């Protein structure tokens, strides 16, 4: 919609950011350390 | 996209950010 | 041919008939501890 | 009781073989499968594949070495249609037409499948971690995958794999030709996961059987020494670990051994699931990506990179077929 | 003649797989 | 927690078995990322996504089902106005927001387990009532949308339409089908070539009068299991467990992948071919038609004819009565889709109706599926399987296809693996075989 | 943590160069994006024989338009 | 002393010298760390 | 302790150990290696098949390779210095004598690999198992890559050392060798899967049976390496498989030494027919069938259909795989089918 | 249909002389006493 | 020392052949 023409990264990816909370869960076990 | 790469690069960085964050303050993990 | 066909519908339908049962009475009752 | 006893019966470990529940099916299936096979295989009328022309004789009483020798898989006109005996008009009918070829695969895989459960209910009733049937998993997934899936992509079981030492290679090239399935990535890793599996199987083979502590005279087999049933361990860690440790750097070695053959059964298997998945993949025609034309001069001339040598090569067999 | 021979041979295998199965002497525990 | 009270960390998610209070922060956390993906999909296909071309050239996954619900679509799929497409996935994106920040509360601040703070969501996993008390709840509420969608299918707007008189698009039903005779008989059809199990559903109608059913037997599953609780039956057989219900999930979810590959794969009733790309079966099927009346047209009658293979050119007499196409075709001589089927006579094609009989919109439609016969790479190079570099597409009909069946396949392994280690857990040497006694070790020896 | 803000960037540069430059292709005699068929005349310049090459290649490159 | 007697004379020669060189190197190495 | 004091040196212990065969492996691997990358990067293959993949063309990873000097250049070993390269470098690359480059330092490397997998063992104890189930790579690096071309007309019939490079070899047979059929190549097939069931299905037994040495569900870290007793009980095992297949191992030295030898006797058994098939002695028309074939077009099976196959490959690949021959072949040759 | 004709000698002793010197052997382990 | 010699023998290379693939990614 053109009201919201211009968001262009974020609507480029939303979709990726879910894999990202797999990732974050080995940083979040990186800190932690196993 | 460049523009918009950097408005990517921008737009989530919120884990590692946290956690850092986190880190410092010593919370609860 | 057609009594073939009737043949087979008994003896399928018996064996599966047969085995759940085998699961349906006391399966996990069958093993080496409790 | 009859039943209760007769219960006690099947679940019970004493037998030679044991049939568990899942036996009820696999044991009458498989052996109704090999019996209709092993005839069928020797003595096939000429099935058709295309009512058109051909007659194929995959038959063995019909001038045929082991190695050509397959049972074809039923007609296109038949299509996918369930196909029993009784429904077909006549026996010889029935035969014609590929009949076999769907007894067989039918029973076989509704008979591979209950085997899959039947080693786990043995493992839970001899007191032993079941992940087995995991494993076993890996070839029943590429059975159904040739056998039944595949087919359902094509709509008939025609082009279902013809079960045989030559029909096998006739699959694999055909296959070849329309979904080139050499450059598909998951295939590239079933070659991995093959190849690992077969490399592993040596060093691991290897690396125990280098180091034998030792029971035996030199004379005397090196076998024998080891005696059913010792509680000692039989080869040495500490001296193998360091020799694959110096070998390469010695961080990599592996200490753990329940790590190890850990490991050494992820390989193969993960390796075997993604073929039945490059399969799966191209029976629904989403085939390898074949670079093509991916170099070009400023001249629009073809550079013709390795490719299309493959490319064409395929573009040969698919004419060749039909 | 060509057959018969593919037939013979396959036939010994099974014969050999009942044979090797149950006859196998059993390898007792110590 | 740690490893110390626990297993490893690779598997760490089962520390959670005995704690409640983490485990719908799990869930509801885990379900707001599915919420979140789907408006996210939505939104990001939305912005790539052209209203004048077909769907399925698109590559659009999503926009269909929302689409397939009737909303924007207009007549012939002509996709009037995005902006209710828009309205869903924008919803779900703030849905989430919601979920996962409840999902975070259970997470940290809520309490650690819940059989204190609430007694009426607390539960154990053996106990065989307080927790059939929770299936009957979601057994009510998954019937409940059941019911919703007939909401959507009766009353607001109208569901989509396969087989209009013209058009194919929208209709708002009137009455729906529900007997025994027709439904539960329904699924009593033979799975295999000229029957679909489910997958047949030739009429819309009988989708909602079917969900009509499974509206009201979900909601006598609820108030049955609230009003009861298991027998002797069920209590000496299922390993009442906290994975063995996992296991049972996973057997009915992967069960479940199988069918939903087989809908898109072959039924065109539910999934229209139009905006959801033809069907394989279609495919070859129409472009056989399109090659029939190019030549037809012209100074030629392909009626009765012998080809170079000796079945005729096109048209063949099937053992049934009725008359098909030849070619490959001829394997597929079972579809009838929107467009074939009155272009059908009482026994297969009539020659001279379909000559006379061809639309603007069926000629054209039948040809634009001949471009688009299922296919492709994961790159996307398409056209036919081995034309070079022309007509690059996967149509989106083959993907999810693919996609869940791989899934599907998964999760029946996942079902046989905790079978195992639920039972096993239940039997207690899951943790290995006890060293002290084995229970090989003093048996029958054979 | 100490020449290794200065050695990496330095050399990496390089690399960026003889392509950039394009110093690799007379090199290892590669074909410039250009280079393939001189004149029209498309056929592969295919070196042929033995005790030649180092003088045939010659003549394929030779032409180069 | 032909081209190619001559172009296989310098292989060998350098080769040969590399290969020897290799040696030194480990011969001499050895000397200085000797424990 | 002239010699000595080398010795001592080579066999001391450091993060990797360098051997005598060090020596000879290193800078001899290293090459290979060293030399594929690069060849990968920037030679093209273009002067020498008339086809371009090389990194530095528009070509992807898969595609790229390093193929091999042309037919009419003959079974030279293309030294860098040489009569043909003169000692020009640029030439001796374009002529894809950086192939051979691969290839000999590759072998010698691949020696000095077998080499050091002895000299461990004579200072650590363990027996040489090792480097010989490690000869089976060898018979089949050598038969492939060196006894095949060497039956051919020159180098140029070889595997080029890439991804997409050694499909185009593999179809090569299939067309012209008729490969699958090959019964030496049938013992191959059973040694690989064979090495790859039995890979995972010893994987799987003594995973599945563990006699507990920790607490937590996890038993990885539940392992405690000090002079223990089997950690998994064979007893279990045997009765388990023979009850279900029928035949178990009693032996965990017989079992091992089987791995070993599946996967070995199963590359050799391959690597006589690639020898067999330098010559083209290629297992091919069984006389029966064919003569039969002569008898009626009406017979048909599953062989029959092949010849077909394995004669469209040929005539279709022909005149891009091999532009040497300068072969042209008319359209309506082509064995095309639909006729 | 045509074959070799002396290819069935082949299998015969290619099958029995292996097979019979694994059995030569075996009897004579089982007389071990 | 020993180690030393690995690494910078080897990965250095590899530093230098990258700025061949990314300069070239933008060539054409
Ligand atoms: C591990 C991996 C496991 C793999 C093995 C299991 C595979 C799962 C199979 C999915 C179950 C659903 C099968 C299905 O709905 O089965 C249907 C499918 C395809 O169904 C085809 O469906 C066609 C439906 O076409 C028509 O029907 C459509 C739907 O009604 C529309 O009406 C439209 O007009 C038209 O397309 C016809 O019914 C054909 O006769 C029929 O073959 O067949 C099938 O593979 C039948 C064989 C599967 C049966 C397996 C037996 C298991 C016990
Ligand atoms: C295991 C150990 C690990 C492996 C270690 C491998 C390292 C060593 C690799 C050996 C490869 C060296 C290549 C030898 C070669 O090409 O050396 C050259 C000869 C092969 O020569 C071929 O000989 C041909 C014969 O042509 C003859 O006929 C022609 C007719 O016009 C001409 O007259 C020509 O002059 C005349 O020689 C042509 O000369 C070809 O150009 C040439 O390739 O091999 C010979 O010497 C070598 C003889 C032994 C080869 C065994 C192959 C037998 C099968
Ligand atoms: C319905 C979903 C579901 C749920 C809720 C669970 C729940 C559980 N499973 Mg489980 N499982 C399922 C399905 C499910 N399972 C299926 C379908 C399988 C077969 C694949 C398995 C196989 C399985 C095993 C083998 C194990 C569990 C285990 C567990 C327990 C801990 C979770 C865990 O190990 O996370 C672990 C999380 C990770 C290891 C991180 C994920 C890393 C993988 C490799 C991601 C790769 C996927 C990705 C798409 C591929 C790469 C991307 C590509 C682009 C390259 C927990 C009770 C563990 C257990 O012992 O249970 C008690 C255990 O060992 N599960
Ligand atoms: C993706 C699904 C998923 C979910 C919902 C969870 C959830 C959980 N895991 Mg877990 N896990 C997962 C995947 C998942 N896991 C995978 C894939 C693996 C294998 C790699 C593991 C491995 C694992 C281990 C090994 C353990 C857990 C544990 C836990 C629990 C406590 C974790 C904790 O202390 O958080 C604390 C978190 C933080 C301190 C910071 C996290 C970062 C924040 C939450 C980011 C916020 C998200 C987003 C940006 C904001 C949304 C809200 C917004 C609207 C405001 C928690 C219920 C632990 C357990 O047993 O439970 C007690 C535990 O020991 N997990
Ligand atoms: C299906 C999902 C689900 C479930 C089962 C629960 C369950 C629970 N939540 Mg809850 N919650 C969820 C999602 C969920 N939450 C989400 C998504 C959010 C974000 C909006 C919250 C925000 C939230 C808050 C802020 C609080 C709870 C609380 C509670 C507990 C008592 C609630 C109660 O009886 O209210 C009684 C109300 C009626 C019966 C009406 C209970 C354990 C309360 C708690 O921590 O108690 C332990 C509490 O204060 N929840
Ligand atoms: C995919 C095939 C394959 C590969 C890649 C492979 C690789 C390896 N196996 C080794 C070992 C073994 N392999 C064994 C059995 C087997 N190995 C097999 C198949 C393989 N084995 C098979 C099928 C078996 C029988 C089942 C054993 C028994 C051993 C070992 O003992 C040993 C080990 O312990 O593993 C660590 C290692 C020795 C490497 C070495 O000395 O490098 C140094 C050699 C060099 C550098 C020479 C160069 C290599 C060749 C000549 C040139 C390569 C060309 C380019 C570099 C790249 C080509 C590009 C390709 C895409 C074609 C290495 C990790
Ligand atoms: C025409 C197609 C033919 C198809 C062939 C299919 C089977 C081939 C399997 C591969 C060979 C056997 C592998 C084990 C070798 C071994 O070593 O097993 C030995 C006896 O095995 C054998 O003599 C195997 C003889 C045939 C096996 C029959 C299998 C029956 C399957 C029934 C399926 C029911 C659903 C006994 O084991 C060893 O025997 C002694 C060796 O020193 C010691 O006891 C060792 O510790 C160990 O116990
Ligand atoms: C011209 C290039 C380089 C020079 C001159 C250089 C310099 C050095 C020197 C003199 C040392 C030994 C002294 C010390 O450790 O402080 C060293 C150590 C090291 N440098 Fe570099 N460096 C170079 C490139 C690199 C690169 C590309 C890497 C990539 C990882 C690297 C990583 C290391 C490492 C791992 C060590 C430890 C050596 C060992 O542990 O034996 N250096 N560097
Ligand atoms: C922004 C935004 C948002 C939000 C979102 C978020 C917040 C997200 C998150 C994110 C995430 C969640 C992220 C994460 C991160 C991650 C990463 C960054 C990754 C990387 C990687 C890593 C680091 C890994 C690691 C590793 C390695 C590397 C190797 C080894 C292994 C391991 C695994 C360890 C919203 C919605 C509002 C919308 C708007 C915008
Ligand atoms: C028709 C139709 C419909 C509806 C739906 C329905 C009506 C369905 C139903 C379905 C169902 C309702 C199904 C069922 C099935 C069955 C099953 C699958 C179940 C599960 C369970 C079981 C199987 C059990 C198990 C067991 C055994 C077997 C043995 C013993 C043990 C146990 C018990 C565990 C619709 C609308 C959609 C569409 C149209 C058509
Ligand atoms: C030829 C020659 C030579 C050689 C050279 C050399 C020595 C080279 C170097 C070598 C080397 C040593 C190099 C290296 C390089 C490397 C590379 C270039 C690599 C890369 C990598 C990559 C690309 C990876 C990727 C990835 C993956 C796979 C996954 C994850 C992610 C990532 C991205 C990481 C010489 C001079 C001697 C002599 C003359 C001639
Ligand atoms: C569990 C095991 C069960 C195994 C079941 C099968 C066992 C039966 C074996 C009987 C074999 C009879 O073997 C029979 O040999 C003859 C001649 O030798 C073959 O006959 C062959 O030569 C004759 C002429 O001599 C030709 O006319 C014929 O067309 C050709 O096939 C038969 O095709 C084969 O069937
Ligand atoms: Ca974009
Ligand atoms: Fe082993």
């Amino acid at each position: 919609p053109e009201a919201y023409a211009i968001f262009d990264p974020l609507v480029d990816v939303l979709p990726v950011i879910p894999v990202l909370f797999l990732a974050l869960a080995f940083v979040w076990q990186a800190a932690v350390g196993f | 996209v460049i523009a918009q790469l950097t408005m990517i690069a921008m737009i989530g960085i919120a884990g590692p950010m946290i956690i850092f964050l986190l880190a410092v303050r010593r919370g609860n993990l | 041919m057609e009594t073939l066909k009737i043949t087979v519908y008994i003896v399928v339908t018996f064996f599966v008939l047969l085995f759940v049962f085998g699961f349906l009475s006391g399966d996990p009752a069958r093993n080496p501890k409790r | 009781n009859l039943w209760e006893r007769f219960c006690n019966w099947v679940t019970s470990t004493d037998n030679r073989l044991y049939v568990g529940w899942f036996g009820v099916i696999m044991i009458p299936t498989l052996l109704a499968a090999t019996i209709c096979f092993v005839i069928a295989f020797i003595a096939a009328p000429p099935v058709d594949i295309d009512g058109i022309r051909e007659p194929v004789s995959g038959s063995l009483l019909y001038g045929n070495n082991i190695i050509t020798g397959a049972v074809v898989p039923s007609s296109n006109a038949i299509g996918l249609h369930f196909y029993p005996i009784w429904e077909a008009a006549s026996l010889d009918e029935w035969l014609y037409n590929g009949g076999p070829y769907q007894l067989i695969i039918f029973h076989f895989l509704l008979g591979a499948s209950c085997y899959m459960g039947r080693q786990w209910e043995l493992s839970y009733r001899l007191g032993m971690r079941p992940w087995i049937c995991v494993a076993y998993s890996a070839p029943l997934a590429s059975a159904f995958a040739v056998f039944l899936i595949y087919p359902i992509g094509q709509g008939s079981f025609s082009d279902g794999m013809p079960l045989g030492i030559s029909g096998t290679f006739n699959f694999m090239i055909v296959f070849q030709a329309e979904h080139n399935i050499l450059m598909h990535p998951f295939h590239q890793l079933g070659v991995a996961g093959v190849f690992g599996g077969a490399l592993f199987c040596a060093m691991h083979g290897s690396l125990v059987t280098s180091s034998l502590i030792r029971e035996t005279t030199e004379t005397e087999s090196a076998n024998y020494g080891y005696k059913f049933g010792q509680e000692e361990e039989t080869y040495n860690i500490v001296a193998a670990h360091g020799y694959f440790g110096r070998l390469i750097f010695q961080y990599a070695s592996f200490n753990n051994s329940r790590s190890l053959h850990f490991f050494l059964a992820a390989w193969p298997v993960v390796g075997v699931w993604f073929t039945a998945l490059g399969i799966s993949t191209m029976a629904f025609n989403l085939n390898g990506f074949n670079f093509n034309h991916s170099v070009i001069d400023a001249k629009g001339n073809v550079i013709n990179t390795w490719a299309d040598i493959i490319n064409r090569a395929n573009l040969g067999m698919e004419v060749m077929h039909e | 003649m060509e057959t018969i021979t593919y037939v013979f041979i396959f036939a010994c295998i099974i014969a050999l797989f009942f044979f090797a199965i149950f006859f196998r002497e059993p390898p007792r525990i110590t | 927690d740690q490893e110390s009270s626990g297993f490893a960390w690779w598997a760490g998610n089962a520390r959670l078995i005995n704690l409640s209070g983490k485990l719908l922060g799990a869930h509801v956390a885990h379900a707001g990322l599915i919420v979140f993906w789907a408006g996210a999909m939505t939104l990001f296909e939305l912005a790539h996504f052209i209203p004048e071309k077909p769907m399925y050239e698109q590559g659009l996954i999503l926009i269909p089902h929302i689409a397939t619900l009737g909303w924007g679509v207009g007549p012939g799929g002509e996709v009037v106005d995005t902006f209710p497409f828009f309205v869903v996935g924008v919803v779900h994106l703030i849905s989430s927001a919601v979920l996962g920040f409840g999902g975070v509360y259970h997470a940290i601040r809520g309490p650690e387990t819940l059989e204190e703070y609430s007694s009426f969501f607390g539960y154990d996993w053996k106990d065989k009532n307080k927790m059939t008390t929770i299936l009957g709840f979601h057994l009510i509420v998954l019937g409940i949308g059941a019911l919703l969608l007939v909401a959507k299918a009766m009353f607001f707007g109208g569901l989509y339409d396969t087989w209009a008189p013209g058009g194919g698009d929208v209709r708002v039903i009137t009455n729906p089908t529900l007997d025994p005779r027709v439904i539960f008989g329904y699924l009593l059809k033979s799975p295999f070539g000229g029957e679909g199990w489910i997958v047949s559903v030739n009429n819309l109608e009988d989708v909602v009068g079917g969900h009509i059913w499974i509206g009201l037997i979900c909601i006598a599953g609820g108030i049955w299991h609230i009003l009861t609780t298991p027998f002797g039956w069920a209590r000496r057989a299922f390993i009442w467990s906290g994975e063995a219900y996992l296991s049972y999930s996973l057997g009915a979810l992967s069960m479940m992948g199988f069918i939903a590959t087989c809908f898109v794969w072959f039924n065109n009733t539910v999934y229209p071919s139009e905006f959801y790309g033809p069907t394989g079966p279609e495919a070859s099927q129409a472009q056989a038609m399109t090659f029939l009346i190019r030549d037809q047209k012209l100074g030629a009658n392909v009626g009765s004819a012998q080809g170079p293979t000796g079945l005729g050119k096109y048209l063949m007499r099937s053992p049934t009565g009725e008359i098909i196409f030849g070619g490959e075709t001829m394997r597929f001589w079972d579809f009838r889709g929107p467009w074939l089927e009155p272009l059908r006579g009482p026994n297969g094609l009539d020659l001279n109706k379909i000559k006379n009989d061809i639309q603007p919109w069926q000629e054209r439609r039948a040809a634009e599926y001949m471009t688009h016969a299922p296919l492709g790479s994961l790159n996307s190079v398409g056209g036919v399987a081995t034309e070079i570099n022309s007509v690059n597409f996967v149509s989106p009909r083959s993907w999810l296809a693919t996609s869940h069946f791989v899934l599907a396949f998964f999760f029946l392994v996942g079902h046989l693996w905790h079978a195992g280690r639920a039972r096993a857990a239940a039997a207690g040497f899951e943790k290995g075989i006890d060293r002290e006694s084995e229970p090989v070790l003093s048996m029958p020896s054979l | 943590w100490v020449i290794h803000s200065i050695t990496i960037p330095a050399l990496f540069i390089a690399g960026w160069l003889f392509v950039s430059t394009g110093l690799a292709y007379d090199v290892f005699g590669t074909p410039r994006p250009d280079s393939y068929y001189a004149q029209e005349q498309r056929s592969i310049p295919l070196v042929t024989d033995r005790f030649e090459a180092k003088q045939q290649v010659e003549t394929f490159l030779e032409q180069l338009k | 002393i032909t081209p190619s007697l001559k172009g296989f004379f310098i292989g060998l020669l350098s080769g040969a010298v590399v290969l020897g060189l290799t040696f030194a190197v480990l011969i001499a190495i050895s000397q200085i760390d000797k424990v | 302790g002239w010699f000595d004091i080398l010795d001592d040196w080579l066999k001391r212990d450091r993060f990797v150990f360098v051997g005598w065969s060090g020596i000879l492996l290193f800078p001899c691997a290293y090459l290979a290696l060293g030399g594929w990358l690069t060849g990968t990067t920037f030679v093209t293959s273009w002067y020498t098949h008339g086809l371009a993949s090389s990194y530095l063309e528009g070509c992807n990873f898969l595609t790229v390779a390093v193929s091999t000097p042309a037919n009419s250049m003959g079974h030279s070993l293309l030294l860098l210095w040489g009569p043909e390269a003169q000692g020009d470098f640029t030439r001796w690359c374009q002529l894809g004598g950086l192939w051979t480059f691969i290839a000999l330092h590759g072998a010698f490397g691949l020696i000095g690999f077998m080499l050091r997998q002895f000299e461990i063992a004579r200072l650590v104890g363990v027996r040489p198992y090792n480097a010989i189930a490690f000869s089976a790579p060898i018979a089949v690096f050598v038969s492939v890559f060196l006894i095949y071309p060497l039956g051919q007309s020159s180098w140029f019939f070889a595997p080029s050392f890439g991804v997409a490079a050694i499909f185009r070899f593999l179809l090569f047979f299939q067309g012209f060798h008729n490969w699958t059929l090959n019964p030496f190549h049938m013992m191959g097939v059973a040694g690989v899967l064979g090495g790859a069931l039995l890979c995972a299905i010893h994987g799987a037994t003594v995973e599945n049976t563990l006699f507990q040495d920790g607490e937590g569900a996890s038993t990885f870290r539940a392992f405690n390496p000090t002079q223990a007793e089997e950690t998994y009980s064979m007893v279990t095992a045997n009765r388990f498989w023979s009850q279900i297949f029928g035949i178990a191992f009693s032996n965990k030295r017989w079992l091992h030494f089987f791995m070993l030898f599946v996967p070995v006797t199963g590359l050799w058994m391959s690597a006589i027919g690639v020898v067999g098939l330098a010559l083209n002695l290629r297992s091919y028309d069984f006389i029966s069938q064919e003569i039969r074939a002569a008898e009626d077009p009406e017979f048909e099976t599953f062989y029959t259909k092949n010849l077909l196959l394995n004669e469209g490959i040929r005539a279709w690949m022909a005149p891009q795989d091999q532009p040497h021959e300068n072969f042209v072949f008319p359209e309506e040759v082509l064995p095309r089918g639909n006729a | 249909m045509e074959v070799n004709q002396l290819g069935l000698i082949a299998t015969a002793l290619f099958v029995l002389v292996p097979s019979v010197f694994l059995i030569i052997l075996y009897v004579q382990t089982e007389s071990q006493q | 020392t020993v180690r030393w010699v690995a690494v910078h023998t080897l990965a250095v290379p590899t530093i230098f052949f990258l700025g061949a693939i990314a300069a070239m990614q933008f060539i054409q």
